């Protein structure tokens, strides 16, 4: 009584579809400013003779 | 939106010819490039999922290939009863957006089309309408560029083209060109004339009436 | 299994729209069955989805004007759009959104084309194509009918109330400018006609009117 | 990252912080094994041929519904309320079943 909940659950079941499938979200954030790049690989593959 | 662009919106491919069907993403999504199948008389049913593998009940004569923005179809060894309309689209979030699409159709020898016409009635005027077609018949390949011709002048305004499945008696096709007229543009014009331009001889099959009969 | 598309096809604008898709041979218990428009010219555009539990989502298109429910005593499920006006005027399909095996699958059904506009209804009126005397005569000869002023869709084309079925060829219905039109051609060989008699039957199912127009061999006696 | 066996929510997200490392991108895109791959600012042939400064992983679960609103330019539940990407987003979004 009186003890409302803002932060409402999710739903994950097997029987759903696409639409409510959890999606392991992984998002790749990139910024460029005045600091000096370094995290995006300093090397490559390179071949030699 | 991500825009499946494709890059031809017809193709010309025989009884195992092999079919190509490009389609260029503005962005690019990965691997999730999936192709529907849209049958004259059936349900357009999903036909190709990640770009090689095929749907289930499906032949494997439908596969493909691709890698983040060059994504081609490649259909070996098709048949006649293949003729489908083919949409490039994406399943990766949504909404789904749709692209154009290509509409194949079957290689066969070419034939000078049997153009028909036919007077309109007398009731239309009463009702206050117009409406002319001409039928064309046995003939190759389906974009016939045919033209209208109204006392001499031409007109490509109006005209309403529709096509239909190829026919089982000498694989032939069928199309139409109905032409929609005003009250004023129906009075004033008398001749009607259609020409079809094929390409088994330099003579073009001319027909023409009077409406007064 | 195959979908069913059904549902009013004459909505007034600012009106609430409401269309009915059946599922014949799986019930709504796996899966999702969403609504695709189609507009003429192949431009198809995503409107909403609903999965069994009852939750819905809308497409980035509309704001909040879009509503999907759903019905797993009937295994149907409806859609309900407020506010319409002319940019809605659309043949809606529907899908199967489901996955399985690691996989995708997906099939559409035959759809249902809805216009949205200022016209009222109009009874057909058909008019059959007579050959005369500039007509091209050989051993396979082509008639035809045309169908002009008529709302709304859907009709039907026949011919001979289903007694001629070689060489029929029917065109679907193309939008001009005012109303909607049609073509139809039938070939037919010289063992036929002019020996039998072709009637292009031509009825409308939404206002209940059949209209037969038969065509003669002109100058006939 | 996607396979791991804890993780957080979509507004208390923990930011996996990714440096002194090379960034093969050619497991990830040409896998065949993601289903959402949505990509914002720039190609991603450009991610691998021009260097970054600050690179994080923001790993959380969210159903699809409101996958579409991690994007810069969108709004809703999450794209206002729990997690927004900047306008200057030239990076790219991987999630899978």
């Amino acid at each position: 009584f009186n003890c409302y909940f803002p932060l409402q659950s999710y739903g994950f079941q097997p029987t759903n579809g696409v639409g409510y499938q959890p999606y392991r979200v992984v998002v790749l954030s990139f910024e460029l400013l005045h600091a000096p790049a370094t995290v995006c690989g300093p090397k490559k593959s390179t071949n030699l003779v | 939106d991500i825009v499946m662009t494709q890059s031809h919106k017809f193709m010309s491919t025989s009884v195992g010819h092999r079919v190509s069907i490009t389609c260029k993403a503005s962005q690019d999504v990965g691997n999730d490039v999936a192709w529907y199948q849209q049958k004259p008389g059936q349900s357009p049913k999903l036909l190709i999922y990640w770009a090689s593998t095929r749907h289930t009940g499906v032949p494997d004569r439908f596969t493909g290939s691709g890698s983040g923005t060059d994504f081609t179809l490649t259909i070996s060894n098709v048949q006649s009863e293949d003729l489908a309309d083919y949409f490039c689209q994406q399943y990766n979030r949504y909404p789904y957006t749709f692209g154009g699409g290509t509409k194949l159709e079957i290689k066969r020898a070419d034939a000078a089309p049997t153009v028909s016409i036919f007077p309109p009635s007398s009731e239309q005027l009463t009702s206050g309408g117009a409406s002319v077609v001409c039928f064309l018949n046995n003939f190759y390949p389906k974009d016939i560029n045919v033209k209208w011709k109204i006392d001499g002048s031409e007109r490509q305004n109006g005209v309403l083209n529709s096509w239909t499945d190829q026919d089982s008696k000498d694989s032939t096709y069928s199309m139409s060109s109905t032409l929609t007229l005003t009250k004023d543009e129906y009075e004033r014009h008398n001749s009607y004339t259609c020409e079809a331009t094929h390409k088994t001889s330099t003579s073009p099959i001319v027909k023409s009436f009077n409406r007064n009969e | 299994v195959q979908l069913q598309e059904s549902g009013p096809s004459l909505v007034k604008p600012s009106q609430t729209l409401s269309l009915t898709c059946s599922v014949t041979g799986d019930s709504i218990t796996n899966g999702y069955w969403n609504w695709i428009r189609k507009f003429p010219g192949n431009k198809l555009e995503y409107m909403g989805y609903i999965s069994y539990s009852g939750s819905t989502y809308y497409s980035p298109s509309l704001k909040s004007r879009i509503s999907i429910t759903r019905d797993t005593s009937k295994n149907q499920h409806y859609l309900q759009l407020n506010s319409v006006t002319s940019e809605d005027t659309a043949t809606y399909y529907c899908a199967s959104d489901y996955h399985g095996s690691k996989y995708y699958f997906d099939y559409w059904g035959q759809g249902t084309t809805l216009t949205v506009s200022s016209a009222k209804t109009t009874p057909p009126s058909v008019y059959p194509l007579a050959p005369g005397s500039a007509a091209q005569t050989n051993s396979m000869v082509t008639l035809g009918c045309l169908v002009k002023g008529y709302f709304p869709e859907p009709v039907t084309v026949t011919w001979n109330s289903g007694s001629l079925s070689s060489g029929v060829h029917t065109f679907p219905a193309v939008l001009q400018s005012d109303l909607y039109t049609l073509s139809s051609s039938v070939t037919v060989p010289s063992s036929t006609w002019p020996s039998e008699t072709v009637t292009c039957n031509v009825a409308h199912p939404a206002s209940s009117t059949k209209v037969d127009k038969k065509i003669v061999p002109r100058d006939c006696g | 990252v996607f396979n791991a066996t804890r993780f957080a929510s979509v507004y208390a997200w923990n930011r996996k912080r990714i440096s002194n490392c090379v960034a093969d991108y050619s497991v990830l895109y040409n896998s065949a094994s993601f289903s959402t791959f949505k990509c914002y600012g720039v190609s991603p042939t450009k991610l691998n041929d021009l260097c970054f400064t600050n690179v994080y992983a923001d790993s959380f679960v969210i159903r699809g519904d409101e996958v579409r609103q991690i994007a810069p330019g969108q709004t809703g539940k999450i794209a206002d309320y729990n997690y927004k990407l900047p306008d200057d987003f030239t990076g790219c979004v991987i999630a899978w079943n």
